[PDB]
């Protein structure tokens, strides 16, 4: 029974940490071309890094 | 691509613009002690001379 109710809880809890992961892949990649042109230092790149890992 | 708002480019702009105006007002004074003949024709004599 509580195999059942981790079959039906995890198919929404990986996916919403599937959103979670594109989300802040997004912002990684946002903020990788705010650095690459120059506005804001490599630290805040790095700081972007450290949260999508 | 929206990495930075679309009103920090209007203030970035703002800026831009107020600091071109400030380098045309600059030239403006640049371009008044080259001091030209505002018409054409004859020009008299040079009543104040070099070094005054």
């Amino acid at each position: 029974a509580d195999g059942l109710a981790a079959r039906g809880t995890f198919t929404e809890q990986l996916q919403a940490q599937r959103d979670l992961v594109k989300a802040s892949d997004e912002y990684y990649q946002l903020a990788d071309k705010r650095y690459r042109t120059g506005v804001d230092n490599y630290l805040t790149l790095l700081d972007a890094q450290r949260s999508l890992f | 691509d929206q990495a930075v708002s679309k009103q920090q480019y209007a203030d970035a702009n703002a800026a831009y613009l107020q600091s071109k105006a400030a380098v045309e007002q600059a030239r403006i004074n640049l371009r008044y002690t080259k001091v030209l003949s505002p018409i054409s024709g004859r020009i008299g004599r040079s009543a104040v001379t070099e070094g005054a």
